[PDB]
């Protein structure tokens, strides 16, 4: 409630660039690897369209890293999340594109 | 043979002459036209032509068209032709297809699963009422619950109450709960869905809900229907480790349970029979009043009920006259009526092994040692003196 | 407004014209702006003398 | 055997009779109408067959190009050598149009992407991009837009039919009635009182108590009432096997809801899909908060939601994660409790109207003898009273038939109430 | 330990009292009748094992002092608990003020050890029932009085407590009138002896009486004379 | 163990061969037949075997939803396996509770097959009405006893409790006869020296005695199983079968 | 012991006819991983001489549905021919996984091919190959259907 | 929190019940038979040890048997480690009663004692029970022998013949179809060995798992004479009774 959200509508408004809106369960996809694919895209977009914001809503569905127990895992979460830094390592544009998060955890 | 000859008569002019008259009409269509109904069977294997082709039914829309699934992959917004109607496809409902332009040309199929099957029963049971032995007022408190507003609604509307919705039988293990059951679903004659409460737990997660939810469907179109719900209690107890969501699953299969318990559903008559042997496991809003009207009781029986349970089962019996059947029951004390059904089975299998059709006093006694042994009864009472 | 989030006040605006309009009022009253407060709040059960 | 062997004869005579009325029918022909409109129906789909409106593909925009001035034509295109401005005159011998004004990217549903044109029967106005759309089997081409979503299947057979179960029936005239109306009757029924003020109005209600205190009974009661699409979801539904697929359950009921006009979207019981946030190192809580955090974010949008009111209603508004809860989302918590004796009299005079009572009848002593009580409960004490009627071959209640009933509901399942443990939570 | 294991309930209650009320069914059955000029205490006595001694088995009615009598249900382990120190203040009357207990003053003493242990920390409280008898002394009133878990007492013209005591209480309202007590001692005895029979039933081998008559007489019957009166009731009705 | 099969001849083989002197008789038509004790014991080769002399189909399920593809999950595989049942009549269901392979499905509920076991057991009462008598028995093979929950070993539930020790030296003579009725020997072979010679515990152990012993007549190059191949098998199988239960290492990695 | 599991029935099928004991059919080798379970198998690769053939557990997925059970068919048809043949699927554990969902397309696919296998394994019996080598560095993985 | 932590042991359930008390009776039936038989002319007191081995010294052991004064000694069946406490109390009570009353103390009152103690863990404190089941073999002039059996729920009860420990059922069926009123020592030292024959898990019984004592008036000059039976003996007496 104290408008992260809001200061991100507010953001879109004055800077007229292409501003990706995003909600972290969307990318989440329970066709194998399609989760990865939508990572690539939105962020390969991000370098035509450039200079870009992304705008991620939430960061709880692409979790965390700490599954390791042999009964079951989710293991499909942590792969659309590894994609995701992978997109912001040094090989990809990143001084280009810029990725605004908000969470409430 | 005047009996056979009233109806013989009265039959016979009726429907010959009504079969006369349909010979009539069909001519009789023909002349407006110049053949008018054996021609609409010609037309309606010409419209469909063959090979039908199955698809599915994956959303209609309104205007008389649909898109329809072919399992081989190409959707199609086909037209609606003669032969169905559009509030006997449903979405999910299988059509036939015509090959060369697709349309939906009819279902005429059956549309039966066996997956339903599973809910249903084939069944005339052995349980039959009376071969309850003594506690005739419980009976006649599961009689005024289950049975009777079936054959009459008239009782209760001119009292003016709503018929009592569901019941739980519980109590200790052989106090004949699933006897009970058996017994009203042999007389009831309404369509008696049967589902063992440890089916609710599967080995998948998430299948909860959607088993839970598939089961009241079935029961819903049969109506009137009994749902029968045996242990009820085994899905709190015993976690069998075989579902992947865990103790956070089974606690989301019951809250499906409570909506298509009673909820907001609004469907027919399901009287509700819940078996379990503890109701102080089972979670409070799954057993709270106004889905659960009544709740029945039984405790062991008595010194003279289990005179009851002894005839009952001593009859089938090829017997003696050194039989004292008395002396049965004053030896046995504190022990349930599955008990002495399991005397009666132990005394003739031990009289088939000696090779003859008596059951003597001696196989009674034998067989009566025995039983007792195997029971090792409550540590509840331990307490106590 | 004592640890109010910025969504928490901007329920009690709405909130205090809902409380007017019931009133029949074509003003919002400062009466009922304040009254929005407390029903903004889940403690509305209010007195019951244990706290006099 | 004379006298039954001759008839016997007879009565398999006449079982012969009725066999040829039946084959005669089926097949010079069974009716599936009256008999005339399907006739008629046969002569309509000759011609509607000779058309090509069907078989037509359902296919996909994937996206909107542009097929004027985008130099599509590259006879003068070399990388960036081409005009972009004309594809009329950029080398052309006419001056006029030698491509279309659109093109567009179709994925066909069994896998083979085409670059279509533009139909005849459609502008480019009305294609819009992931909008399903016919294209013509003969030549893939759109032809006509049809409505998207191929997902409701599951939301689509869970819009309701309106049950009937009255306002009035929901106990009392109580201030708990009349804050469901402050959300949801009067701001659609009358929207000039709003209108004048300026003030938006809020949308979400939290029915919370305890097992039935009747916030289903209230459900069922606004359905009817409202007259807007009600959309009933319970809420352990929204559980699926799938990782992302869970979360497309309720995705999509979002994206329905907002194409109608005037919705109510009544969440029922989401202590399923409600579980608050956790670290756990077996697996992780996943599954249930995939779901979760996908309504959250449709709940506020990151752009105006449209007119969606929405109603939860939970037994434990402690299994619920905080980010629920706050305003704005649930903007007003309506709390229900058990009644008191005045309330325990209403409902009890609301169940017994239908009841053949005497007069003798004081509800007032009855009440009394019941007390933390359920208006559930109260239900369970009027069918017990009249089960005590019928059992006594009594037609017409007596106060003796009603303090036979409070004794045994009351006493009996008073181990077995849910008012004890529900109450911690509530 | 000084943790609460009694605890408020939302709905009105304790729980431990109404679980505590659960035991008292769960026990054997201890029926009281008064007449003119007796207290009787009858009990169901157990016989579902056997090998049992009856000299040495403890008895469910156990004197307290010469006049004083208390019988229990419930659990039978718990009930030395609450007689040991019932008969420690018996002892106290004699020493402080003189003369002996009365009837009343010990009921109400009883009635708030179970009150104490419903509200002191780290106690569970009594899941045992009595039906403390006995008469005053110099007088020859009959005094039957039951106090109960939550640790309120009552007095009775009759009364009785254990498993089944609603079918019992039943039976006492129809042939027990609170006018004209039972004309003699034994037609009190006849009474007792006429009620237990429905519950308890399996012959007189498992009936107890204990008969007191004013001016400090306790007497336990033997089997035989039980056997006589069961076999009269028997054959009359 | 002849005793034995003497036991489970009365309960699973007479009443489907003549359901008449069952009749004469009144007694309440037989159901579940419980076997148990440790490894090797023949528990599964005698249901195997009493379902070959009574001429019923014998119905192995695994607790493994993997075979069937036409069920393919336990969540109806009870009802759906008394329609496959009651199509090929007379069945023997054939349900082993194996406690190694399905290890954490045991815990807490007294065995996931028996979770198996339970739910079948309650169609079956029905199934003695759904058009005359029981043409389904069901046998339970069960390692432990104790592992068994309590609603399964109630009177009135089941109706025969067979046990089985492991052989005897008398027993284990002729547990090696039948594997020896097979393959090779030589004159001068005592079967009786060999009974002493191995300790022993399965008659598991016992076929693997005469396996081992054929593989060193390999390994020599004889032509003939002789008595020095009794010498060289009972020693290496014994250390193999002891080193694995003292040192509790199974053959799961 | 290896080498009388597959190296002797070849060599001298004679000796286990004559003795009257059952030759070893198929090889499973399982124990932890970095034991040179793959590396004794080499060695017999050499050492024979007859034809050994090479196939991996992902030669028989393929992108095409039902394509897998042509290559399982492929494999033994071969070996009979070119027999005696050892086989070795270096890694198995993907087809020998022991839990289907069996509502997924990747899962019924697998189900084809290890029923498909199987059923064809018993085929491959009276021959004078020596059926299937196979391997896994796991072993609580493997449906017991194959282990019987 | 502390009070996150507390189990609470000493509520009731629904039931109106401990089920702590329940659980305890529960681990007594894993733990060792021990047969009491009071005869009109002793008590045979008899119990068969809940483990065996051949490298275990068995004969000197008496972890069955305890003396808790010249004339009461007791049979143990439960949670051993308890029992040694109650045991170690019950000596000094004993023989504080012997101290200041100058008098051999009852049967009743040792028995009441030891039965309220465990009766103090169920009714207060927010401690575990004492699982121990006592067989009380005892003598007093006034009641002759006196025989009895106390559970954890802090209740005691006479007998004339009682089984506790595995494989009650059994036992005390047995005891009651053989049992008479007019019986000496002998026929329950047969009786003893008997019923523990038929409750055995043991392909024979033998005298190695078998400790044995009795109290006999029979000893001289009409004195109560408590005879823990060596190994040896009670081997010679199993031969006898053609046991082995
Ligand atoms: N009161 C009774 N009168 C007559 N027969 C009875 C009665 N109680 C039990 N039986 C007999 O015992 C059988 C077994 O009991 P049943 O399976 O009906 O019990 P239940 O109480 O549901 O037990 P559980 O929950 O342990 O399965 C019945 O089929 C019937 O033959
Ligand atoms: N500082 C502020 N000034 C103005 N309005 C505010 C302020 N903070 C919040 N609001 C209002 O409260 C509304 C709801 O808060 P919003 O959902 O934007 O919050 P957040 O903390 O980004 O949340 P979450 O993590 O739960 O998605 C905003 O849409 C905005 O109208
Ligand atoms: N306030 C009331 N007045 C009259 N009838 C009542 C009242 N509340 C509940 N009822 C009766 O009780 C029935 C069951 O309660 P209902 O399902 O409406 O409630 P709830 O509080 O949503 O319960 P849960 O979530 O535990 O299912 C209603 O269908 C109605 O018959
Ligand atoms: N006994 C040995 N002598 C020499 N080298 C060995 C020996 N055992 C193993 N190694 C070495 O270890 C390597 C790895 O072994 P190999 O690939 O055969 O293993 P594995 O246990 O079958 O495991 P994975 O499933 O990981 O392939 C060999 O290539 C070899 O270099
Ligand atoms: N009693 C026996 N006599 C002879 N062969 C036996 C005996 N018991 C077991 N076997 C052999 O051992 C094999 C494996 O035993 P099986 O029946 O599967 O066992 P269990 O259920 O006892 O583990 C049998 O198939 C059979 O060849
Ligand atoms: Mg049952
Ligand atoms: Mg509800
Ligand atoms: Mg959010
Ligand atoms: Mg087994
Ligand atoms: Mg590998």
């Amino acid at each position: 409630g104290t408008g992260k959200t809001l200061l991100a509508r507010a953001c879109a408004a004055q800077t007229n660039a292409t501003f990706l809106k995003l909600a972290a369960p969307q990318l989440v996809q329970m066709y194998i690897g399609e989760g990865a694919k939508l990572v690539r895209d939105a962020f390969a977009l991000a370098k035509e369209k450039a200079p870009t914001i992304i705008f991620i809503d939430e960061l709880d569905a692409i979790g965390t890293k700490r599954f390791d127990s042999e009964k079951s895992g989710d293991r499909e979460v942590q792969r659309t999340m590894l994609e995701l830094l992978n997109q912001l390592d040094g090989f990809s544009s990143d001084d280009r594109v810029k990725v605004l998060a908000a969470t409430n955890r | 043979t005047r009996c056979k000859l009233k109806l013989l008569r009265m039959e016979r002019i009726k429907d010959h002459l009504l079969l006369e008259e349909e010979f009539v009409s069909n001519s009789e269509i023909l002349k407006p036209f110049e053949k008018k109904q054996e021609e609409e069977k010609k037309q309606l294997e010409e419209i469909r032509g063959n090979p039908l082709s199955i698809g599915t039914l994956e959303e209609i829309i309104d205007d008389d068209h649909a898109i329809v699934t072919s399992p081989t992959m190409p959707d199609y917004y086909v037209s609606i032709l003669s032969f169905v109607d559009k509030e006997l496809l449903e979405p999910g409902c299988s059509v036939l297809l015509h090959h060369k332009t697709m349309s939906i040309v009819g279902v005429l199929q059956d549309d039966a699963d066996p997956m339903v099957s599973v809910m249903k029963m084939d069944k005339s049971p052995t349980e039959s009422y009376s071969d309850i032995g003594g506690l005739e007022s419980q009976i006649q408190e599961i009689k005024e619950s289950v049975e009777l507003p079936l054959t009459h609604p008239e009782l209760y509307e001119e009292m003016g109450i709503k018929p009592p919705k569901g019941v739980i039988l519980y109590g200790a293990p052989g106090t004949g709960k699933t006897l009970l059951a058996k017994a009203v679903a042999n007389q009831t004659s309404a369509t008696f869905l049967r589902i063992v409460g440890s089916e609710l737990i599967q080995k998948y997660l998430g299948d909860g809900p959607r088993l839970c939810r598939q089961i009241f469907k079935v029961a819903g179109e049969n109506a009137p229907s009994i749902v029968f719900i045996d242990e009820i209690d085994a899905i709190g107890t015993k976690r069998y480790d075989s579902n992947s969501g865990g103790e956070r699953e089974i606690q989301r299969t019951m809250l499906e349970l409570l909506n298509q318990l009673d909820g907001f559903d609004d469907r027919g008559d399901v009287k509700v029979i819940m078996a379990t042997n503890k109701i102080e496991t089972l979670d409070p809003a799954l057993i709270r009043p106004g889905r659960i009207d009544r709740k029945i009781l039984f405790e062991n029986p008595d010194l003279s009920t289990k005179k009851k349970i002894l005839g009952i089962h001593t009859s089938k019996m090829n017997l003696s006259e050194d039989v004292n059947l008395e002396t049965l029951v004053t030896t046995k004390d504190d022990l349930s009526g599955a008990d002495i059904q399991a005397m009666c089975t132990e005394a003739g299998l031990l009289a088939l092994r000696e090779r003859r059709m008596q059951v003597t006093a001696e196989d009674f006694k034998q067989a009566k040692e025995r039983v007792m042994k195997n029971k090792v009864e409550e540590n509840l009472e331990g307490l106590y003196l | 407004t004592d640890e109010f989030n910025g969504a928490q006040l901007k329920a009690v605006t709405v909130e205090a014209g809902m409380i007017a309009l019931r009133n029949g009022q074509s003003s919002v009253k400062h009466e009922d702006f304040v009254e929005g407060i407390s029903e903004v709040q889940a403690r509305k059960s209010k007195s019951v003398s244990f706290y006099a | 055997a004379a006298p039954y062997a001759a008839k016997l004869k007879q009565t398999e005579n006449d079982l012969k009779d009725i066999e040829a009325r039946i084959k005669e029918k089926a097949g010079v022909k069974e009716s599936d109408t009256g008999l005339a409109p399907s006739h008629l129906w046969d002569i309509m789909g000759d011609r509607q067959r000779l058309g090509e409106e069907h078989p037509l593909q359902v296919a996909r925009c994937t996206k909107i190009i542009k097929g004027n001035g985008e130099s599509d034509e590259t006879t003068t295109d070399n990388n960036n050598s081409g005009n972009s401005n004309s594809n009329s005159n950029q080398q052309s011998t006419d001056a006029d149009e030698d491509d279309e004004d659109a093109k567009y990217v179709i994925n066909l549903k069994q896998i083979a992407k085409f670059v279509v044109g533009l139909g005849e029967r459609v502008s480019p106005t009305d294609i819009e991009e992931g909008m399903r759309v016919g294209v013509d089997r003969s030549k893939y081409n759109i032809e006509l837009p049809l409505p998207p979503r191929i997902d409701p299947s599951v939301t689509m057979m869970t819009v309701e039919e309106k049950p009937d179960v009255t306002y009035s029936d929901v106990g009392g005239c109580k201030d708990q009635i009349e804050k469901l109306r402050e959300v949801v009757e009067l701001p659609l029924l009358s929207p000039e009182r709003f209108a004048t003020l300026g003030i938006d109005p809020p949308k979400g209600i939290l029915l919370y108590g305890p097992p039935g205190t009747g916030k289903t009974l209230c459900a069922r009661a606004v359905a009817n009432r409202t007259d807007a699409t009600f959309i009933r979801v319970i809420g352990s539904e929204l559980v699926q096997k799938y990782v992302g697929e869970g979360a497309r359950m309720v995705r999509e009921l979002f994206e329905m809801a907002r194409t109608k006009k005037a919705c109510i979207i009544f969440f029922d019981e989401i202590d399923a899909v409600g579980g608050a946030r956790f670290d756990d190192g077996a697996g992780g809580d996943n599954e249930v908060q995939r779901t979760m955090l996908e309504l959250i974010t449709q709940l506020d949008g990151f752009d105006p939601r449209g007119n969606i009111k929405v109603m939860f209603a939970t037994n434990r508004p402690n299994t619920l994660d905080p980010a629920l809860l706050r305003p704005g989302r649930i903007d007003r918590k309506v709390e229900f409790s058990l009644p008191d004796l005045e309330g325990r009299a209403n409902i009890f005079r609301i169940h017994s109207k239908s009841m053949s009572v005497e007069r003798g009848i004081r509800w007032e002593l009855i009440s009394r003898l019941c007390p933390n009580s359920t208006g559930a409960e109260l239900r369970s004490v009027c069918t017990e009273a009249g089960m005590f009627a019928i059992r006594a071959r009594r037609k017409v209640a007596t106060e003796k038939d009603f303090l036979k009933a409070v004794d045994k509901v009351i006493s009996g399942y008073k181990k077995f109430s849910s008012t004890s443990r529900y109450m911690q939570y509530n | 330990y000084d943790r609460a294991l009694s605890i408020f309930s939302p709905d009105g209650h304790i729980f431990q009292v109404e679980y505590a009320l659960e035991a008292v069914k769960r026990g054997t059955c201890a029926v009281g009748v008064k007449g003119k000029n007796c207290v009787v205490l009858g009990c169901e006595r157990r016989s579902t094992l056997k090998l049992q001694d009856t000299r040495i088995t403890p008895s469910k009615v156990s004197k307290i002092d010469s006049h004083v009598v208390l019988s229990f249900s419930g659990l039978n382990a718990d009930s030395r608990i609450l007689i040991e120190k019932a008969r420690v203040e018996a002892q106290s009357h004699r020493l402080t003020l003189e003369d002996p207990v009365t009837v009343e003053y010990l009921t109400r003493y009883v009635a708030g050890v179970q009150q104490r242990y419903t509200q002191s920390g780290g106690v569970r409280p009594f899941g045992v029932s009595t039906l403390i008898a006995g008469f005053d002394p110099r007088d020859d009133e009959p005094k039957l009085y039951q106090t109960e878990p939550s640790g309120i007492y009552s007095s009775w013209s009759a009364q009785t407590i254990g498993r089944n005591s609603k079918t019992v209480r039943e039976f006492l309202e129809k042939n027990y009138d609170r006018k004209e007590p039972p004309a003699t001692v034994e037609e009190c005895v006849k009474l007792t002896v006429r009620s237990l029979l429905e519950v308890v039933q399996t012959g007189a081998k498992n009936i107890e009486i204990t008969v007191v008559k004013p001016d400090s007489d306790i007497v336990a019957l033997s089997s035989e004379e039980i056997n006589q009166y069961v076999t009269q009731i028997e054959q009359e009705k | 163990l002849t005793k034995q099969i003497k036991e489970i001849k009365e309960v699973i083989e007479l009443p489907v061969k003549h359901p008449e002197l069952f009749e004469s008789l009144g007694i309440a038509q037989p159901k579940g037949v419980i076997l148990y004790g440790p490894p090797g014991t023949g528990k599964t080769l005698l249901a195997r075997a009493v379902a070959h002399h009574t001429d019923c189909k014998f119905i192995r399920v695994s607790g493994a939803e993997l075979v069937q593809k036409y069920i393919g999950e336990g969540s109806r595989m009870v009802r759906e396996l008394f329609v496959m049942a009651r199509e090929h009549a007379p069945s023997i269901i054939f349900m082993d509770e194996i406690d190694s392979i399905g290890s954490t499905r045991v815990e807490g509920s007294g065995g996931g097959d028996s979770e198996v076991q339970r739910t079948m057991l309650e169609l079956l009462n029905q199934l003695d009405g759904f058009e005359t008598s029981k043409n389904i028995k069901i046998i339970m093979a069960t390692n432990r006893l104790d592992i068994l929950d309590p609603a399964l070993l109630r009177p009135g539930r089941i109706d025969r409790k067979i046990e089985f020790p492991p052989p005897s030296v008398a027993a284990r003579a002729e547990i090696l006869r039948i594997h020896s009725r097979k393959m090779n020997l030589t004159r001068g072979i005592n079967l009786r020296k060999v009974a002493e010679k191995m300790n022993g515990c399965s008659g598991a152990d016992v076929k693997g005695v005469c396996t081992e012993a054929g593989m060193y007549a390999l390994r020599e190059r004889r032509i003939h199983v002789t008595q020095e191949d009794f010498e060289l098998a009972v020693g290496k199988v014994m250390n193999k079968n002891q080193e694995t239960a003292i040192s509790v290492a199974k053959l799961f990695k | 012991e290896i080498r009388e599991a597959v190296e002797l029935p070849l060599v001298q099928a004679d000796l286990y006819e004559q003795i009257g004991i059952d030759p070893p059919r198929g090889v499973l080798l399982y124990g932890p991983p970095g034991t040179g379970k793959t590396m004794l198998v080499k060695a017999v690769a050499n050492s024979t001489k007859a034809a050994f053939i090479r196939v991996n557990g992902s030669e028989f997925v393929h992108k095409y549905l039902g394509e897998g059970p042509r290559m399982v068919r492929d494999v033994f048809r071969l070996a009979r021919e070119n027999a005696p043949s050892i086989i070795f699927i270096d890694e198995v554990d993907s087809i020998a996984t022991k839990r289907f969902d069996a509502q997924t397309g990747s899962d019924r696919e697998v189900q084809r091919i290890l029923i498909e296998l199987l059923t064809q394994m018993d085929g491959f019996d009276q021959s004078t190959n020596v059926k299937v080598i196979m391997a896994t560095n796991r072993a609580d993985t493997l449906d017991p259907a194959l282990l019987r | 929190g502390s009070r996150r932590y507390d189990s609470r042991t000493t509520i009731f359930s629904p039931e109106g019940r401990l089920y702590q008390v329940e659980y305890a009776l529960e681990s007594i039936s894993h733990a060792g038979t021990a047969i009491g038989i009071m005869a009109s002319d002793g008590i045979v007191l008899a119990a068969e040890r809940k483990v065996t081995s051949t490298l275990l010294e068995q004969d000197t052991s008496t972890e069955k048997l305890y003396k808790l004064n010249d004339k009461i000694a007791v049979a143990v069946a439960g949670l051993t480690a308890d029992a040694e406490i109650l045991i170690n109390t019950a000596r000094i009570h004993a023989q504080n009663y012997l101290k200041t009353y100058n008098e051999d103390i009852p049967v009743e009152i040792l028995v009441r004692r030891l039965s309220d103690i465990k009766q103090g863990y169920t009714q207060h404190g927010g401690l575990r029970p004492f699982g121990v089941s006592f067989i009380y073999a005892g003598y007093d002039d006034r009641y002759g022998y006196q025989l009895y059996t106390s559970n954890p729920s802090g209740n005691y009860t006479g007998w004339k013949a009682i089984s506790v420990g595995a494989n009650t059922s059994a036992a005390q069926t047995l005891l009651q179809m053989d049992y008479k009123d007019d019986m000496k020592v002998d026929d329950a030292i047969e009786l003893a060995l008997k019923t523990l024959s038929k409750t055995t898990d043991s392909s024979a019984l033998t005298y190695d798992r078998l400790e044995f004592a009795t109290i006999r008036k029979g000893a001289n000059d009409g004195e109560v004479y408590q005879k823990i039976f060596k190994p040896q003996e009670i081997k010679d007496i199993l031969v006898k009774t053609g046991i082995t």
